[PDB]
C-alpha cells in the first residue's frame, strides 16, 4: 500500500498530472494573467486548475 | 489521499485475543492429557 500510494502520484507531475493531484500547493499571482486564461478558454485539465 | 498509515493496534489488535485463546486452549488440553 506505501509503495502503491507512492507511485500513483506522478514523480515527474509535469503539467496536467498537478491538476489531478492536490496533495502539492501550487498558484500564481491573483488574476496576474495566470488565471485570466484559465476561467475563460475551458481546457479538461486547465479547467481543473482554474477550479 | 492521505492513507500511509501503519497497521496499529486499532489495525490489528484481536490477533492478541486470538493467540491468548490458542494458548489457554493449549494449556487446557494439555493438562487433561496426562490424566
Amino acid at each position: 500500500a506505501f509503495l502503491t500510494v507512492e507511485r500513483m502520484e506522478s514523480p515527474i507531475d509535469s503539467a496536467d498530472d498537478l491538476a489531478k493531484q492536490t496533495k502539492i500547493e501550487y498558484g500564481a499571482v491573483e488574476d496576474g494573467a495566470t488565471m485570466t486564461f484559465f476561467k475563460k478558454s475551458k481546457i479538461s485539465t486547465y479547467d481543473k486548475m482554474w477550479a | 489521499s492521505k492513507e500511509a498509515s501503519a497497521l496499529g493496534v486499532q489495525n490489528i489488535g484481536g490477533i492478541f485475543i486470538v493467540l491468548a485463546a490458542g494458548l489457554v486452549l493449549s494449556v487446557f488440553v494439555a493438562v487433561g492429557e496426562f490424566l
